[PDB]
């Protein structure tokens, strides 16, 4: 009944601060320590400090102090930590979780993109061939992550395969993939649902024979 | 809040501590003192999982329950952010039950280190009680 | 700070089989030190707790020991669904640290790509550019080696690849392969291919398709 609800993607430029938050329900919020972990491709999880919310008690890990600071609304179970001063080296996922020595429950984490470019909605096209038949869909040049991909619009979930998005010259470009059996498509449309919400963009696109 | 030493003996005073179980006032004030430098707010971790939490330093493990220390027993019955109130009733209260346990003010290793034997008095000379 | 060393990085395990994970901390820890296991874009999971206390809920298969400076965590008869990454972390001391993680990956039977070539769609020639995609989908092992050639020359240049974590199904992997170019020079030539060599053949998996 423990849950921990935090805030959603970020993306700033260097220079610039976030404030991510960490709302906590199903305890007594003021009796246990918030603890906050940074966590980065390539790099293992990083302790970046806590604080016991209502009570103005925190403790910093250095490697992030002087940009770290943490807060708290008891009147909203919500716990804050902010960084200032952010460079590429903050660019991670962030999670918040209830201090039980171990770490029982997590938030679900909120990834922050520190980076100088803008945001660019993607550009989606449809694979169509030129045994099952596999169509797909390209989502290129985008920025920053994430995308979201279903095939009509999730009616088909089964041998979906959506690849896991690369950053190439400073834009996102991913791929997924759909097979289906040679009965259903081209006699039915298939679509590739996209969504890209730091642009507040949502494109529906068929594959139609070429 | 940073106390200051004639305003803690004032207030510990207030609160009973002046030969409570036998100790003066001047020993809970120098425990104070070098436990937590008069800060209400302090707080210390150790190696065993468990935090110190205040005016006088109270662990986590028999103590205060601050849920993430192994082997607690919470013997005040309290949560340790209480104990990093403002006023210091409830630090007190515990410090009472804690000095009342078989070890008297030895359970404050500071207190035993600095202040044991000491010219206790000294911390309580030119204060209006 | 305590340091936590976990051995080994990363683990091919075949279903049915028991394997151990290692954690050695820098100093000693009494039993402070918790399990996790992590699937990708997913928060950690809690495994086991202070050494050897199984959190609830969680699979009998799943044991840990140790104590002091140097623990273990068991997997008994890992099953297809425990692919993932496994961290150990110590609340002894602050700041907490973890362990660098073991990644754990199924072994199954070796398996050819199923393999696809797509012509770049009307609408991005219609922007001035040209990708050309390939998918090799659910061969295994992972390793895989991707060839783009155009009229019979070999073009590493502007390749993107990505591989899809392990199918928690059939344990197989997904490889896409896109080769990226103008609309001047996809117009200049006719034919386009895509080599898969993998280790299931000597002779490499080609689909092509030409322009005209």
């Amino acid at each position: 009944e423990v849950q921990l609800q935090e805030s959603g993607a970020e993306l700033m430029k260097p220079g610039a601060s976030v404030k991510i938050s960490c709302k906590a329900t199903g305890y007594t919020f003021t009796t246990y320590w918030i603890e906050w972990i940074k966590q980065r491709p390539g790099h293992s999880l990083e302790w970046i400090g806590e604080i016991l919310p209502g009570s103005d008690s925190t403790y910093y890990n250095e490697k992030v102090k002087g940009k770290v600071t943490f807060t708290a609304d008891a009147s909203s179970n919500t716990a804050y930590m902010q960084l200032s001063s952010l460079t590429s080296e903050d660019s991670a996922v962030y999670y918040c979780a209830r201090g039980d020595g171990f770490y029982v429950y997590w938030g679900q984490g909120t990834t922050l993109t520190v980076s100088s470019a803008s945001t660019t909605p993607p550009s989606v096209y449809p694979l169509a061939p030129g045994s099952m038949v596999t169509l797909g869909c390209l989502v290129k040049g985008y920025f920053p992550e994430p995308v979201t991909v279903t095939w009509n619009s999730g009616s088909l979930s089964s041998g979906v395969h959506t690849f896991p998005a690369v950053l190439q010259s400073d834009l996102y470009t991913l791929s997924s993939s759909v097979t289906v059996p040679s009965s259903p498509w081209p006699s039915e449309t298939v679509t590739c649902n996209v969504a890209h919400p730091a642009s507040s963009t949502k494109v529906d696109k068929k594959i139609v024979p070429r | 809040k940073v106390f200051g030493r004639c305003e803690l003996a004032a207030a510990m005073k207030r609160h009973g501590l002046d030969n409570y179980r036998g100790y003066s006032l001047g020993n809970w004030v120098c425990a104070a003192k070098f436990e937590s430098n008069f800060n209400t707010q302090a707080t210390n971790r150790n190696t065993d999982g468990s935090t110190d939490y205040g005016i006088l330093q109270i662990n986590s493990r028999w103590w205060c329950n601050d849920g993430r220390t192994p082997g607690s027993r919470n013997l005040c019955n309290i949560p340790c952010s209480a104990l990093l109130s403002s006023d210091i009733t409830a630090s007190v209260n515990c410090a009472k039950k804690i000095v009342s346990d078989g070890n008297g003010m030895n359970a404050w290793v500071a207190w035993r280190n600095r202040c044991k034997g000491t010219d206790v008095q000294a911390w309580i000379r030119g204060c209006r009680l | 700070d305590i340091e936590l060393t976990q051995s080994p990085a990363t683990l091919s395990v075949t279903p049915g089989d028991s394997v151990s994970l290692s954690c050695r901390a820098s100093q000693s820890i009494s039993n402070n030190l918790h399990w996790y296991q992590q699937k990708s874009h997913e928060s950690p999971r809690l495994l086991i707790k202070y050494t050897s206390q199984s959190m609830s809920g969680i699979p009998s298969r799943f044991s840990g020991s140790g104590s002091g400076t140097d623990f273990t965590l068991s997997i008994n008869s890992v099953e297809t669904e425990d692919f993932g990454v496994y961290f150990c972390q110590q609340s002894g001391s602050w700041p907490r640290t973890f362990g660098g993680g073991t990644k754990l990956d199924i072994k199954r039977a070796d398996a050819a790509p199923t393999v696809s070539i797509f012509p770049p769609s009307s609408e991005q020639l219609t922007s001035g550019g040209a990708s050309v995609v390939c998918f090799l989908n659910n061969f295994y092992p992972k390793d895989i080696n991707v060839k783009w050639k155009i009229d019979g020359s070999e073009r590493q240049n502007g390749v993107l690849n990505s591989w899809t974590d392990q199918d928690s199904k059939d344990s197989t992997y997904s490889m896409s392969s896109t080769l990226t170019l103008t609309k001047d020079e996809y117009e200049r030539h006719n034919s386009y291919t895509c080599e898969a060599t993998h280790k299931t053949s000597t002779s490499p998996i080609v689909k092509s398709f030409n322009r005209n």
